[PDB]
């Protein structure tokens, strides 16, 4: 009610949207009678403003059927939509188109013939390529239910769009072909779609050609497994070795979608060789695109000649994409290669796959190893344990020393997950100096997470090991001539005492803390006081009275206020 | 440009120039590829020699309409940019979600477009407009530092049109 018809003319400000496109409430109060012969006409030729108002309007009108009267008057909605379906702005048209399809199911079959179809034809025939690219998306939805003769006319108007003066509309049409062929009858896919397909399949512009591939997937699935060779296959086979990488990039990328869509056997004959070439493409981002689909491509090879083709055909190629000159190609493989284990068995994974699995692991490229470290999912269950250690030493050592702070973060971050899969045995001498050269790390969040490392390792390794290996070296920091490192000793203690029991905190840890309370640098000293308070609730009734209390007391008499304060409060937090 | 010839002609004229069929819309290529076929005529098979003509003359005029300004000029202009003309002025910026306190041909033409599209209910296309967006639209081209070089290789050869 209130603010309404007056608010629809403002100054085209996004303050007049909050309530404008709330038209679901306006037309509910305007009544069905008025809404139709008043609101709709208004909304047809009064407002055409910004790409944000119109895009809200296009959306709205696709929800106006039960509000303009019902399915009987849906046709009244067409004009304000057929209008919007013409705005230069792509995102408005697409919504108009999206909303025209929704309401096109609300028409009776008769109303489609009377109204919808004429609309389509005025768009399709228009001078504005904008009008025309909107038409392409509307054939599929009014086709199945219109008359036998109307269908016939609709295929012309499409055929026409397929051969447009403007590349924008051929692209449009290409991209809508597979959708449209799906509601056609076979008689016409074979006769009328295929030629149209054939002609975008091979087109000056590769922007058009590039889009033939997904129609190729779409048309294949329609055609019986015995026509593909005559109709789909020469195009597909040509698209694969196409002049332009943009096109070949498509086939590689939609390859596994192309394999099932084409059938078990045709895969064996045409696809497997055509897939070897993509893996050997001169353009790199094609080789990668095919590397990403290698592992799927093998899981869908018929359940018998798997062992065969994977061994005889795929594997030789894989052996090269490992030795590839490009980081994106290798890193693609490193993140799939080892899913070949379930299908090759166990004898062959040791025979051929491990030479491969351990080649990537020797790679100097950081991103490569990470992925190979990250995938111990289906290779953890099949292959050995001590095997990994051969090149997992340099692997885990170089990664932790990578010039990129945020790679180092990763293995640090990984370390707690490498306990439930490598245990007390693997973690040894030449690896803990690693887990602690991180505490002296210049970057900050690495020191943060490398301390988080010891608390996560403790919570996974009881309180036994700590006293033996770690703590001896954590305290071997309280001696560093650089005060920032002495400090690390305390922060490093402050988190272990959490999960260490009363024992080890009082015995090997405490005598160190008190001993640092004499640091010539003030910063350390107040961190002593702060550190005693985190380790408060853990100690004994008489340990706190004997050795902890008499230290804070001498700390209070400090020529550096900071020390007395954090130490004043320590005394108050623990009596 | 879509309005210059139709598909049937479009391809024919491109064949009679021995020009990669993909290059319709590139006026300066087409021009010079025709000034190169004419060097193979006179006392020079010959039925093509006057066909390339009939086609090419029809396109020269269609293109002359494409270059007519809106409203007949009622309601920076010499010849070919040349010298140190400034086609872009920062790579991503002038092109992407622009930062616009400049007048580089890219930013000028872009202003020209969003100024004309105010009174044109019509959608604009290549050789009506000449802005990057219209170009990148016509050929099938991806927003990249290659595509800019291609565009401003045709602009460097077009005579100050729409300024
Ligand atoms: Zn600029
Ligand atoms: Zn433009």
């Amino acid at each position: 009610i209130a603010v309404l018809i007056d608010e629809l003319r403002n100054e085209d400000v996004q303050l007049r949207l909050n309530s404008i496109k709330k038209l679901s409430t306006i037309a509910l109060a305007l009544g069905v009678e008025r809404t139709r012969s008043e609101l709709l006409p208004f909304l047809t030729d009064t407002i055409y403003d910004e790409d944000e108002v119109l895009l809200a309007l296009a959306e709205q009108l696709g929800t106006f059927t039960t509000l303009v009267g019902g399915p009987e008057y849906v046709h009244c909605l067409l004009p304000p939509l057929e209008s919007l379906a013409t705005v230069e702005e792509t995102v408005v048209r697409d919504k108009a188109v999206e909303s025209l399809r929704a309401i096109s199911h609300e028409h009776s079959p008769s109303d489609l013939e009377a109204h919808f179809v004429p609309l389509v034809k005025r768009l399709a025939g228009g001078d504005w390529f904008t009008s025309r690219t909107s038409a392409c998306g509307l054939f599929s939805v009014c086709y199945p239910r219109v008359s036998s003769a109307v269908k016939a006319e609709l295929r012309q108007y499409f055929r026409n769009l397929c051969s447009d003066d403007t590349p924008m509309v051929r692209r449009a049409a290409a991209s809508k072909l597979g959708e449209f062929a799906k509601v056609l009858e076979l008689d016409n896919v074979k006769s009328e779609i295929i030629p149209m397909f054939s002609n975008l399949a091979s087109d000056e512009q590769d922007s058009v050609r590039l889009l033939a591939v997904e129609a190729c997937v779409n048309i294949a699935q329609l055609l019986p497994q015995e026509d593909l060779e005559a109709l789909v296959m020469p195009t597909l086979r040509q698209a694969a070795e196409d002049k332009s990488w943009r096109v070949r990039y498509m086939v590689a990328d939609k390859f596994t979608e192309l394999q099932k869509a084409v059938g078990p056997e045709i895969t064996k004959t045409d696809l497997v060789p055509a897939f070897q070439n993509l893996m050997k493409d001169c353009e790199a981002e094609v080789r990668a695109a095919a590397s990403h689909k290698v592992k799927e491509f093998c899981e869908n090879l018929s359940a018998d000649c798997r062992e065969n083709v994977i061994m005889t055909q795929i594997l030789p190629c894989i052996k090269e994409l490992v030795s590839d000159a490009n980081q994106h190609v290798k890193s693609a493989l490193a993140s799939v290669i080892m899913g070949l284990s379930p299908i090759l068995g166990k004898d062959n994974t040791i025979e051929h796959l491990l030479p491969l699995f351990l080649a990537q692991l020797k790679d100097e490229c950081p991103e490569v190893r990470l992925n190979i470290i990250s995938n111990l999912d289906c290779v953890n269950e099949v292959i050995g344990i001590r095997q990994l250690s051969q090149s997992l030493l340099p692997a885990i050592v170089e990664l932790a020393e990578d010039a990129k702070w945020r790679v180092r973060l990763a293995i640090i971050e990984y370390m707690p997950l490498l306990a439930g899969q490598l245990g007390v045995e693997f973690f040894d001498e030449k690896l803990n100096s690693l887990c602690m050269a991180w505490l002296v790390d210049h970057v900050y969040a690495i020191r943060e997470a490398a301390t988080s490392n010891l608390k996560k390792l403790v919570e996974k390794f009881g309180k036994e090991w700590a006293h033996a290996t770690i703590i001896p070296k954590v305290l071997a920091m309280s001696g560093d001539p650089n005060y920032l490192h002495r400090m690390t000793t305390l922060f490093c203690i402050n988190v272990l005492s959490e999960v260490c029991g009363q024992d080890i905190t009082t015995k090997h840890m405490l005598p160190t803390v008190l001993r640092m309370a004499g640091d010539p640098v003030a910063n350390v000293r107040f961190n002593v006081a702060k550190s005693l308070q985190k380790i408060g609730p853990i100690l004994d009734n008489s340990t706190l009275q004997s050795e902890v209390k008499p230290i804070l007391e001498k700390l209070t008499q400090d020529q550096d206020v900071d020390v007395k304060y954090f130490a004043q409060e320590a005394l108050t937090v623990l009596s | 440009m879509d309005k210059v010839l139709n598909r049937e002609e479009s391809l024919q004229l491109m064949d009679l120039l021995g020009l990669e069929r993909s290059a319709w819309g590139n006026i300066p290529l087409m021009r010079k590829a025709y000034l190169k076929k004419c060097k193979e005529f006179h006392p020079d098979d010959e039925e093509k020699m006057k066909k390339m003509n009939t086609l090419y003359k029809k396109m020269e005029d269609g293109v002359k309409y494409a270059h007519q300004p809106d409203f007949g000029g009622f309601w920076a202009s010499s010849l070919n940019p040349g010298v140190d003309a400034i086609y872009c002025k920062q790579w991503p910026e002038c092109v992407k979600k622009m930062s616009t306190n400049c007048i580089c041909l890219l930013c000028l033409l872009r202003m020209k477009h969003e100024n004309r599209k105010l009174y044109r209910k019509d959608p604009l296309v290549w050789v009506d407009c000449y802005c990057f967006d219209c170009f990148r639209m016509w050929f099938g081209l991806d927003l990249c530092e290659g595509t800019l070089l291609l565009w401003c290789d045709i602009i460097g050869q077009t005579t100050y049109r729409d300024l």
